[PDB]
């Protein structure tokens, strides 16, 4: 079987390429505004350093 | 027993810049090598 003829086809196809950069805070994240929450955590500091 | 001193000659208080002074080793152990971080009464730099 030979084909006699032909169609032009387009096709569309979709690829995520990034996501939403996002940046966390420790210290407002887990100790809000207080402070004496906040010296607590140095001592846990090189975890958010991580 | 005391005395005033009568011989005074006053101007305002004169103001300086402190350079990165007034550091204290905040506990007695011996550390070498190392970065250390420790929140206390400090003298704020400048
Ligand atoms: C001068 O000396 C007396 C006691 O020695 C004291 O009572 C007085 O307060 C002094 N003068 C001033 C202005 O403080």
């Amino acid at each position: 079987a030979i084909p006699t003829n032909f169609t032009i086809s387009v096709t569309t196809e979709i690829l995520p390429v990034s996501m939403t950069k996002t940046s966390v805070d420790c210290t407002m994240y887990i100790c809000g505004d207080s402070t004496e929450c906040s010296n607590l955590l140095l001592q846990y500091g090189s975890f958010c350093t991580q | 027993q005391c005395v005033n001193l009568t011989t005074r000659t006053q101007l305002p208080p004169a103001y300086t810049n402190s350079f990165t002074r007034g550091v204290y080793y905040p506990d007695k152990v011996f550390r070498s090598s190392v970065l250390h971080s420790t929140q206390d009464l400090f003298l704020p730099f400048f």
